[PDB]
Parts: structure tokens; C-alpha cells; sequence
């Protein structure tokens, strides 16, 4: 039902995921 | 797992925003495979860190994070120091410096205080950026107020460089808390998100930072008015409809 | 990583933190996230009952006027609840929110007359002050002290307009004639979620004392205290909305710069 606008924000690729 | 992400984002729209940080941490514990997607798509209150080189505050969020470190828009360095964290290209970094200076003036004109930060990143056929603003009222007021702006812009450049397509997705978080004799504890908090897109000419008279500045200003003004309507109008009318 | 028992604890926590009128949506989200239907049934059984009792869920028992609230005070164990007005217990289905199998029940009778007097007075009070409110009044001995517990609920659900709200109040009168000690908490939750998630969560604690006489004249004094305090709280909330709006909120951001026009972005970049 609800629209999720943040799904369509451009991804920023990181070098390392959180540890 | 588009389905799982959709359920996680729906849950964040429903769980009390007074617990927005614990909600996200609990969600990541519930579905650890979604961690990266959640850190990207779930907005959180902005935190402040000190850039020790310049004696200026900067803002933290997922968009300036790499590993467990954050990049300063003033020094262009990660803290704690990192080997080879995500960095804007040389030309994009120049734009990022220019955008930081423009948005610090914007912040002063509208917020008369607080902290701003802008972070850009390269895309395949353009770039994207986040413009962040944090303003807190005095926390000594037992009448606490905080404002977070999170404006994410995607800029798809065209071969000429005379037009670009801009997509703006903006969240404002507004938090108000009071503990008073008559009204007891009242906590009114949460966020609104809106989206818009536009093609604009890109030129020396209208460069990217001006085009982005106008879109951000238009959107933030609109959202401020909607916050006013919802917080102090709608939620109040609902309370009075209950009794 | 995270244990199954921790995952279902979190699942149960979320289910209990559903805003008013949005239990099913939260539940369906949590179900798909946990992606382990047999785990969810085991570890989050308690969650449905906990939610219903926390939220003062009103339920209709066919054949009896008005509605009764599902509350911790009415929990008899084994899925049954007390309706202290109709002196019956009933089975409550926490998933379907449906009452069944009414059976005669009496619990304690030191306070039968006081509970009935208070119930009668509170029913009129609630119908007059709330658009579609409900109440349930319990009488019980707690640590040798006779206590009347009055619970009030009122909600408005408009999910097609993306909002829901609920008021709950719980009033305890510990009766030690000629004094009754008063303890209450008033609670409000409102959720607005059109393109966002904004919630008001509010509560106020009340303490008071009243000199008591006969059951009917006392019930009258109790409702007067309830009315004054609830009216006062509602008044104060609306006054606080005004203060927040023209102090704190205005201080966070201007509508426009001091120039009273939008920014000249060309002056900015120079």
C-alpha cells in the first residue's frame, strides 16, 4: 500500500561494509 | 528480497519514530541479509562530528560512511583514518567544495545557526549528492526541538552538458519534546519525504549548484509548510477528535 | 549472527509496538521478515494478547449492551476475560478480536455496590465526553486494599486518510474510607503516515485524594475528579501545540531569509 520514495535514491557504493 | 525491503520500509513507517534508531538496529538484527539495503534506504537522525583539522562540525550518515569511518566535507579525509575509502573523483570533489560553501550560506540565511554538510558521489553518467542540515534548539529548554534535512539529488548528465535531469528525494525529520505540568510528557516527532524531478539547462549563468540550490530551496520551503500543517494542525485536530 | 530466540523476541516487540489501527499491517510485515512461520507462532504468541490488553481493545459480546475493554485487569487466564458489568467471563480470540462463550462469573463482592455505582456514573461521563468511547470498571482487593479501577478507551481509525489515533485512561481509586487515594495515567497516541511517519505520544500521571462517604455520592466525586483532570489535560495539550508552533518550531527554521524573498543563487556563488 505505502510508496517508499527512498528505494529509488541512487546507491553509493562503499569499499567496506560496517564491521 | 524486494518484498523484504518493502516490508522493512513499511515497518519503519509504522513503528514509533521516537525509537527510529533502535527500530533500524532491531530490523537489521531481524534480517541481517538486508543490512546494506537498510543502511541505504532507512533515514536516521543526523549526528555531529568534529573535523579536528578545521575546528568545524560535520554531519554523519550512511552517505559519507565507509566501513566504520566517516568522511569530512572540509578535509576530505575519513575519521578514523581509512585505507582507500570511497572518494569523489577530482572534478566532482571541486563541485563538492563549492556546494558546501553555497549550502553553508543557505543554512545561515534560513536556519540562522546549525550545521550543514554536502557529500557527492560519482555515477556512471552523472553524479549524486546529499545536502544535510541539522539544527537543534537548546537542549536546556526541557522543551527540546531538532530539525534534520536530508536532500538526495541524482543528476543525469547529457552528452552536451547543456541540460541535465535532476531527481530530488527529500526527507525532513522534526522532533519536539516537552515535559510540563499541564500537558504531561508530549513527544511529537517523525519525518516527511517527498520527491520531484525536472530537466534544467546547465550553463555559466545556471550551473549545477544553482540548479540544485533552487530545487532544494523549493522543496524545503514546501516541506516546512507541510510540517506546519501536519504537526500543529492535523495531529492536533485528531487529538481533539478523540475526546 | 542473531539467534532464532532473539529474532522472534524482536518480532514480538515490533508486533506489540504497532500503532493504533495498524496491527495487521505490522504483523504481516513482521511475518514476511522473519520468514519462518513456525518460529513466529511459538515465540510471539503472547504478543497478540499483550497488544490487545495494552491498547484497551473494545469488544462486543453478542446479547449485551455496549462493549467491554480487554485489559490486564480483566485477564482471567487461559484466553478468558472478565466483563465486570455483566458479571460474565468470555473467551477472547486475540487474532480475530472476537468474544465468545459467555459464562456467569463472579470474582469478589466487597466492592459490588461501589463498582456498580462507579460504572454507572463513568458510563454517562464517557458517552458525554468522547465521540465513541468505552469504559470498564473493576473492583478488586489489592494488598488488602479495596480498589476501583476505571479504564476508558476512545479511538478513531482513518487508514484511507493515513491516520489513526487512540486515547486511553486508567484511574485507580484505593478506597480507605473516609479517604480514597487516586492514581491515574492518561495516554494519547496519534499516527499520521501520508508520505511520512509522524507520531504524537503523550502521557500524564495524576495523583489526588478525595474524602469519601456513600457509594453513589462518592462515585459522583470520582467522576468530577476524572472530568476536571481529563479536561485540563486536553486543554494543556492544545496550549502546548500553540507554544511549540510559535516558539520552538519557528526557531528551528525561518520561512524565508530576512530579505523576505527567496535566495539569489547568483549572489551565493559569488
Amino acid at each position: 500500500r505505502l510508496e517508499h520514495f527512498t528505494k529509488l535514491r541512487p546507491k553509493r557504493n562503499k569499499k567496506q561494509q560496517p564491521t | 528480497s524486494d518484498q523484504q525491503l518493502d516490508c522493512a520500509l513499511d515497518l519503519m513507517r509504522r513503528l514509533p519514530p521516537q525509537q527510529i534508531e533502535k527500530n533500524l538496529s532491531d530490523l537489521i538484527d531481524l534480517v541481517p541479509s538486508l543490512c546494506e539495503d537498510l543502511l541505504s534506504s532507512v533515514d536516521q537522525p543526523l549526528k555531529i562530528a568534529r573535523d579536528k583539522v578545521v575546528g568545524k562540525d560535520y554531519l554523519l550518515c550512511d552517505y559519507n560512511r565507509d566501513g566504520d569511518s566517516y568522511r569530512s566535507p572540509w578535509s576530505n579525509k575519513y575519521d578514523p583514518p581509512l585505507e582507500d575509502g570511497a572518494m569523489p573523483s577530482a572534478r566532482l570533489r571541486k563541485l563538492e567544495v563549492e556546494a558546501n560553501n553555497a549550502f553553508d550560506q543557505y543554512r545561515d540565511l534560513y536556519f540562522e545557526g546549525g550545521v550543514s554538510s554536502v557529500y557527492l558521489w560519482d555515477l556512471d553518467h552523472g553524479f549524486a549528492g546529499v545536502i544535510l542540515i541539522k539544527k537543534a534548539g537548546d537542549g536546556s529548554k526541557k522543551i527540546k526541538g531538532c530539525w534534520d534535512s536530508i536532500h538526495v539529488v541524482e543528476v543525469q548528465e547529457k552528452s552536451s552538458g547543456r541540460t541535465a535531469h535532476y531527481k530530488l528525494t527529500s526527507t525532513v525529520m522534526l522532533w519536539l519534546q516537552t515535559n510540563k505540568t499541564g500537558s504531561g510528557t508530549m513527544n511529537l516527532g517523525g519525518s516527511l519525504t517527498r520527491q520531484m524531478e525536472k530537466d534544467e539547462t546547465v550553463s555559466d549563468s545556471s550551473p549545477h549548484i544553482a540548479n540544485i540550490g533552487r530545487l532544494v530551496e523549493d522543496m524545503e520551503n514546501k516541506i516546512r509548510s507541510t510540517l506546519n500543517e501536519i504537526y500543529f494542525g492535523k495531529t492536533k485536530d485528531i487529538v481533539n477528535g478523540l475526546r | 549472527r542473531v539467534s532464532d530466540e532473539e529474532k522472534v523476541r524482536i518480532a514480538a516487540k515490533f508486533i506489540t509496538h504497532a500503532p493504533p489501527g495498524e496491527f495487521n499491517e505490522v504483523f504481516n510485515d513482521v511475518r514476511l521478515l522473519l520468514n519462518n512461520d513456525n518460529l513466529l507462532r511459538e515465540g510471539a504468541a503472547h504478543a497478540f494478547a499483550q497488544y490487545n490488553m495494552d491498547q484497551f481493545t473494545p469488544v462486543k459480546i453478542e446479547g449485551y449492551d455496549d462493549q467491554v475493554l480487554i485489559t490486564e485487569h480483566g485477564d482471567l487466564g487461559n484466553g478468558r476475560f472478565l466483563d465486570p458489568r455483566n458479571k460474565i467471563s468470555f473467551k477472547f480470540d486475540h487474532l480475530r478480536k472476537e468474544a465468545s462463550d459467555p459464562q456467569p462469573e463472579d470474582t469478589e463482592s466487597a466492592l459490588k455496590q461501589w463498582r456498580d455505582a462507579c460504572d454507572s456514573a463513568l458510563r454517562a461521563y464517557v458517552k458525554d465526553h468522547y465521540p465513541n468511547g468505552f469504559c470498564t470498571v473493576y473492583g478488586k482487593s489489592i494488598d488488602g486494599q479495596q480498589t476501583i479501577i476505571a479504564c476508558i478507551e476512545s479511538h478513531q481509525f482513518q487508514p484511507k486518510n493515513f491516520w489513526n489515533g487512540r486515547w486511553r485512561s486508567e484511574w485507580k481509586f484505593t478506597i480507605t474510607p473516609p479517604t480514597a487515594q487516586v492514581a491515574a495515567v492518561l495516554k494519547i497516541q496519534v499516527h499520521y503516515y501520508e508520505d511520512g511517519n509522524v507520531q504524537l505520544v503523550s502521557h500524564k500521571d495524576i495523583q489526588d485524594s478525595v474524602q469519601v462517604s456513600s457509594d453513589v455520592q462518592t462515585a459522583k466525586e470520582f467522576i468530577k475528579i476524572i472530568e476536571n483532570a481529563e479536561n485540563e489535560y486536553q486543554t494543556a495539550i492544545s496550549e502546548n501545540y500553540q507554544t511549540m508552533s510559535d516558539t520552538t518550531f519557528k526557531a528551528l527554521r525561518r520561512q524565508l531569509p530576512v530579505t523576505r524573498t527567496k535566495i539569489d543563487w547568483n549572489k551565493i556563488l559569488s
